[PDB]
């Protein structure tokens, strides 16, 4: 009852079967390369029915060293990983095979990456928030639970230490658990990170994903699925709430217009797979809040050509809930973490959403900010002498206020010994009410770098 | 010279084996098509009559679609072909140095036979995310704007992109130039031995490339890889791989590789020709759907190995020849993408003097401060945000009396480190006098120099330290740091010359 | 002040040009993308 | 042992052999086309083997009238030209046949056109200047002596005037060999540079070989192996320089790619087969100088659409020394020749070869060039009295030097009724360094308009009023 | 279509209907995605005749 | 052609002859319609090679 490979183009292999035998749609077959230097075992997932016994497979490795007629396996059922809290701690390649310690997890529970997602009647109707502790996020762009975040920022802007304070938070917080999905994961970085993960001892709350940039497209094309059904047992099965990272969710997409391009689809709009939308929905709608339990991703996204009507970020932007835009500027201004209050954005803050006074509260603060920002150009040039008395006045409101945006992270006491604060909701809402009121214009700037709420603030203020 | 060939025939001999042939089905454009050979692997090397040798690229029930690697017009019908039960493999060892030789390790530039130390196949896996380390260590190019604003790494990959006649190769030349010091050095640890493919270039261009490299003495530890454009597109599309296998070879051992991909836009348009003459699904500029991971598996070979492993390393440099400056194409996307930074080099930078051509604005290096030395992170610190500035000024130009004291200040300085980062053709400059001129420019050192000067200034105050307070650059080569002493001694030197300097326009450059 | 204000309100219409010239470079990058793939694969399928 | 047409699709024919007979690939094979009004023989070039014994043919010669069934023959060769000094003062075609004189040269020894080019270890950089007596071509573009120098541009910029005004400068008092190949070109042009070399008596040291646009895709194609080989022979054999003009060799790649797909070729990019590099590499590398054989060639270079990002100009740039590259723009401003400065390129033009002063003022040039291109915009706008003064003083200095970098080239006397002129390379050096120090404001700049050196400058200011 | 038919039944029976696509840019996508699986030559935008 | 030919005859006896050509775009197109209608593989635009 096992197949032969008929043919071989790249990744694509054709596999006969006998007549009872054909596998169903992406089962996972096993072929051998024994050629020595090559020698490997090759996973094949079925991509077409050809007819006439054929099957159309993408071949998840290199398949360098093939032969025809070679004996093909069928497991039975799709690509499947490994699940349960043993996963925590470890490094795992898109098929589920551990990379830190080859042979470890084979015997845990395997689930299959190909699922739906939770039932029309299982999704909650209500939009909740995810209230992260960091008073930037929870005031200007609220995270929703559930929901799915878009991070944008270049290098050296705590982009990693982001991740790790969020990993922190989650962990902490809401007693939950991180997935990290690398897509396209360069081998340099994801070495980078898993060793920074150790460092920084949160390694343990976090299972790394990793489809590296320099295996075949269907590889990349799974390893987010993957990493989302582990996400997924962790959240239905051990009842909690997951914290997925996906970067980047564009190879995602890129991995899925190689493989549809090398299956002989005519592209779409773009070069695209026809399926753009459907793959991407596929991925997205298992990343929800069903039962009192949620995934809440944040994704690194790529704009091709800074074009945001390009067809796959037009796409991803379809299921995206916040924005998250990390600045140079504001990095290099000392402000932890370096969010760009101004191009950063949640769609959830709205005063049906997250109350009337939280979205005064942060309205007034993004508009005295969206001043001191248009006033910063003058600055530059003139100097602060050619401005207004009202305009020296906000700059100085607005400089605090952007100072205190900043915040002692629970990842930054790695770099700085000082533990990371906590700062509740309202605490926060009424801390910036009163920035904006300007009720501490006369403390000097430097109280507002990295502290929590009102009480570190008197504790700064009192220090100086 | 007749003993030579009586050699060869006196120990020439042949041996019958039971052998597994096909026969050529069809043949056209350098593709040809042969029956049989029914346990033909993927890859495997073929060899057809005449010392011909093809690829199997396409393997289906009907016929084994092969790669003609050179000579295809000496490919028929019903030719024989026979399986070497081998994937394509270069010979691998020392010998390589100062030789060039094709995409299958024979050596081109008519010197003899090289000294192979072992075999290696061309798709061995790259080093596991298990089997490395982080980037620390510099490879100073020699360059100051890439040494002080985009550092690389050991194991970094650092793509070089740009349109044509921006300065790409005379980039990687001058990498591979100041790769000298540390050569003579004689300590493995500092040494690089250094790699330079040719992917579809004229001959005669890399002969020139190789005679810039005899001129500085580089080719002692040189190799290069040459598919000139003449080669048939599998040797085009090979190439890369070939020097990334010699160069594994030597980073397996311990040892420290930079290899120079000049340029893998040629080995894409190769590997599309081939890809098209198979009838494989064309895509997005009609690329096949695995140009991404034939760049990507090519580039995740370059790697910083663990201790474990001898801890050696091998940096690339792969160009990109971008047009009219669109860095959005598919080929530059991909390699974007799969790099850990970018030098971007613009024609309109170059043609405005600024030579090396770098855009320092979006140039980027993610390994960044790891791979420069403490002196260098020291002098450097301040590079980028005094360049953001003065082009966020140059608007204000002529309008210094309109701005107030710090944007004046602010604009001269950023004319000078402008001129500052400017660099002559094929004149690397060793790290510690990198170091002493950044300093120059970042301590405020050329405020009083004419900006027209700067260029000159540098240099000869860089002739005078080398002739005369070389402790100073001693100093900071063998601690990898500035320190106070040695900082108040080059700032009393500065003054000095200063004072014996004069300016093109003959006013004093003293305070 | 008038010159003030009219180099103000220069300097926002050469956003908004830039802005809208950049949103038609970006659909005319798209449609090349797309008119060079349709011909591709055109003459793929007649080939096959 | 013969073949027989099976099937006929323009210009590419399948025909089919016995078992064994099968000819090689890039054979001559013959047709005949018995019709009255087109009888002739057709030549074939065996392109492909599709298997079975049928090989796929690109004919040389139209197909019309030709019939399936009717016998092929192999010549057990491919295509083969005349070689030797007969060939010198004589018009052939890509088929050798010669032209002004029908069977003459039959009896020379014949090359094939088809061959591999110079081994790597027989290549020497070539770094010498080839003064041309063109202001900017010299300043700006140096030519390479046994270099290969193009001439880029897109349809009617002056590529052929300027192939013209070189042939005028370097052939004809070069003391070698020229070689002339018409690729794919207007026969009336064709024509015009027969009678002109016969009138200059450059014809007795020049081998015309003219395929042109009217030809079908395989003439166009082999054409210019064909001059090629003729040059070869003349490099290798004869040891003596040789001059290789062609015009145009982007008809080459489009000959090609006008056949591929009828070959049976999926098309790549922008509609250019698959092969376009692979073709052009072992064309061009053909095109060398080797250690102690010089060949300076000078190839004219159409860039489609005036699309210098079209993988067919893209992919020649990689084969050059000097590209002089003409301008559209620079042409409708009635600028001659349409020179772009700020995009041509001399792999020479650096201090070691030309020395300090003439890359010192190359430089300034180019950079006084590229401020003005940036201020264009703004002048356009804003208007140029919101520049700084040192812009304005600027935009008048690269205005004189836009206008001084035209010349009155000899062969344009027929176009603009103007002799031409000749410039030494280090008068132009003189007055581009006096252009860039101001040394020349004072003078309108209609005065720096089609003129050779600086006293052409003085009596043009004179004739407007001005005086330097 | 099937929102249509079904709101179709109760126009047909005398009764008045509102009928909401949303989004039909969505439906476009989903038929193109058809059209090219099922190979059928593309036009504007890739998009189906 | 036609016109092409009719001028030749008079062109190759000694006569002077204009011929105008309104419009070679709209003979290409019709080209372009043969050449696909016996379905000869398009190029640029689906214009034939
Ligand atoms: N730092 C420099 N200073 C002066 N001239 C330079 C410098 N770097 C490069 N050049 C010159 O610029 C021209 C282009 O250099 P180079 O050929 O290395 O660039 P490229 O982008 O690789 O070119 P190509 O497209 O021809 O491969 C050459 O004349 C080179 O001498
Ligand atoms: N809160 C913080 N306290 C101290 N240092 C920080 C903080 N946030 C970021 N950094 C520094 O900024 C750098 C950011 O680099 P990384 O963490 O890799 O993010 P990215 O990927 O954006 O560069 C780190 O090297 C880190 O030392
Ligand atoms: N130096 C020149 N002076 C005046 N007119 C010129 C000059 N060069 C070209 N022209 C005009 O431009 C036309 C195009 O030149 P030509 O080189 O024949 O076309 P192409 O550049 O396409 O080969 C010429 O016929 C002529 O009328
Ligand atoms: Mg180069
Ligand atoms: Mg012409």
């Amino acid at each position: 009852t096992a197949g032969r490979v008929v043919r071989i183009t790249g990744p694509v292999v054709d596999v006969e079967f006998p007549r009872g035998s054909v596998p169903e749609l992406f089962n996972a077959l096993h072929a051998e390369i024994t050629f020595g230097a090559l020698a490997k075992t090759l996973t094949l997932e079925v991509a077409q029915h050809l007819g006439d016994s054929l099957v159309r497979c993408i071949s998840m490795q290199p398949t360098d060293g093939l032969v025809r007629g070679v004996e093909v396996t069928d497991t039975g059922a799709s690509i499947s990983v490994p699940v349960g809290d043993g996963v925590k701690g470890h490094v795992f390649n898109a098929l589920g095979d551990c990379l830190d310690d080859p042979g470890y997890g084979k015997d845990f529970e395997h689930w299959s990456i190909h699922r739906k997602p939770p039932a029309f009647s299982d999704l909650e109707p209500r939009t909740e928030m995810l209230e992260t502790g960091l008073k930037v996020v929870d005031l200007l762009t609220p995270y929703v639970r559930g929901g799915k975040i878009a991070l944008f920022g270049g290098a050296g802007v705590g982009k990693t230490v982001l991740i790790q304070e969020m990993i922190n938070r989650i962990a902490r917080n809401f007693g939950g658990t991180s997935v990290f999905a690398g897509v396209g994961e360069r081998t340099r970085e994801g070495n980078d990170l898993w060793v920074e993960l150790a460092d920084a001892n949160v390694l343990k709350d976090t299972a790394l994903v990793f489809g590296q940039m320099d295996e075949p497209p269907g590889t990349r094309m799974r390893v987010a699925l993957s990493a989302l059904t582990m996400a997924e047992f962790f959240r239905d099965e051990q009842g909690q709430d997951v914290l997925l990272f996906i970067d980047n969710i564009f190879r995602f997409t890129q991995a899925g217009s190689e493989v549809s391009t090398l299956l002989g689809r005519m592209p779409s709009a773009v070069g695209y797979q026809p399926t753009l939308a459907d793959e991407m929905g596929e991925l997205q709608e298992r990343i929800t809040s069903t039962r009192g339990r949620s995934i809440t991703s944040m994704q690194a996204v790529y704009v091709p050509a800074d074009d945001y009507t390009d067809p796959a970020p037009a796409t991803t932007f379809a299921h995206l809930d916040a924005t998250t835009e990390l600045s140079r500027a504001v990095f290099s201004k000392g402000i932890f973490p370096a969010v760009d209050p101004l191009a950063s954005s949640s769609t959830i803050l709205d005063p049906a959403i997250v109350g009337d006074e939280h979205y005064r509260v942060a309205q007034e603060v993004i508009r005295i900010l969206q001043r001191y920002k248009d006033l910063q150009d003058i600055i530059a040039i003139l100097g602060i002498d050619e401005l207004s008395e009202e305009d020296k006045q906000l700059v100085n409101r607005a400089r605090r206020i952007e100072r205190f945006l900043s915040q002692n992270m629970m990842a930054a006491e790695q770099f700085t010994g000082q533990p990371g604060s906590t700062v509740p909701l309202k605490e926060t809402i009424e801390a910036f009410d009163k920035l904006t009121k300007g009720e501490f214009d006369h403390l000097p700037e430097q109280a507002f770098f990295l502290i929590g709420g009102l009480d570190d603030l008197a504790k700064k203020a009192e220090s100086l | 010279i007749e003993g030579a060939i009586e050699d060869y025939v006196s120990s020439f001999s042949a041996d019958t084996e039971r052998e597994e042939i096909g026969t050529v089905i069809d043949a056209g454009d350098g593709i040809a098509h042969v029956e049989g050979l029914p346990s033909v692997m993927t890859q495997e090397l073929l060899e057809f009559p005449g010392g011909v040798l093809g690829v199997a690229l396409n393997l289906d029930e009907h016929s084994v679609g092969a790669v003609i690697l050179g000579e295809f017009e000496k490919i028929e019908e019903g030719q024989q072909v026979k399986r070497t039960g081998e994937v394509l493999s270069v010979p691998v060892g020392d010998a390589f140095l100062g030789r060039v030789v094709n995409p299958l390790g024979q050596p081109i530039d008519g010197q003899g036979d090289i000294a192979a130390e072992t075999r290696r196949a061309l798709e061995l896996q790259a080093p596991s995310v298990v089997q490395r380390q982080s980037v620390s260590e510099p490879l100073q190019t020699g360059i100051k704007a890439i040494d002080a604003m985009t550092p690389i790494g050991r194991g970094q990959r650092q793509l070089i992109i740009g349109d044509r006649k921006t300065g790409k190769t005379a980039v990687c030349v001058d990498t591979i130039l100041n790769q000298r010091e540390a050569w003579l050095t004689g300590d493995p640890k500092q040494q690089v031995r250094c790699v330079y493919v040719a992917i579809g270039q004229k001959g005669t261009t890399i002969a020139s490339v190789k005679r810039a490299l005899e001129e500085g003495g580089a080719m002692e530890y040189t190799t290069i890889v040459a598919a000139p454009a003449s080669d048939a597109a599998g040797f085009k599309w090979l190439a890369p791989y070939t020097g990334s296998a010699i160069g594994q070879h030597w980073m397996y051992n311990g040892k420290h590789v930079l290899i120079v991909f000049d340029d893998l836009s040629k080995q894409a348009d190769a590997y599309r020709a081939i890809s098209l003459l198979l009838r494989r699904p064309p895509g997005r500029e009609a690329f096949p759907g695995d140009v991404f991971y034939l760049h990507s598996r090519l580039l995740e070979r370059c790697a910083k190995l663990s201790d474990e492993l001898g801890g050696g390393s091998m940096t690339g440099l792969p160009i990109i020849e971008t047009k009219a400056n669109d860095i959005s194409a598919f080929i530059p996307t991909n390699v974007i993408s799969i790099t850990d930074g970018q030098c971007f080099l613009e024609s309109d930078l170059f043609n405005q003097g600024v030579r090396p051509a770098i855009n320092v604005g979006v140039s980027v290096s993610r390994v960044g401060g790891a791979a420069q030395i403490k002196a260098m992170k020291e002098v450097a610190g301040s590079l980028r945000l005094d360049l953001s500035q003065y082009r966020e000024l140059e608007a204000f130009a002529a309008f210094a009396s309109d701005l107030d004291a710090a944007s004046k200040a602010q604009l001269d300085r950023g004319a000078r480190l402008v001129e500052l980062l400017k660099q002559p053709q094929y004149s690397p400059l060793a790290v510690e006098e990198q170091v002493v001129a950044i300093f120059l420019g970042t301590q405020g050192h050329l405020d009083s120099v004419p900006v027209e000067d700067v260029q000159r200034f540098e240099s000869e105050l860089l002739e005078h330290v080398k002739a005369s307070h070389s402790d100073i650059f001693d100093g900071i080569r063998e601690t990898k740091k500035l320190s106070e002493e040695a900082e108040e001694k080059l700032v009393s030197v500065i003054n000095e010359f200063k004072k014996g300097f004069q300016a093109s326009d003959g006013s004093s450059v003293v305070v | 002040a008038s010159r003030r204000r009219a180099m103000k309100s220069a300097t926002d219409n050469a956003d908004d040009l830039i802005k809208a010239l950049t949103l038609a470079a970006n659909r005319e990058r798209q449609a090349q993308i797309t008119q060079e793939i349709s011909e591709i694969v055109g003459g793929a399928n007649a080939l096959a």
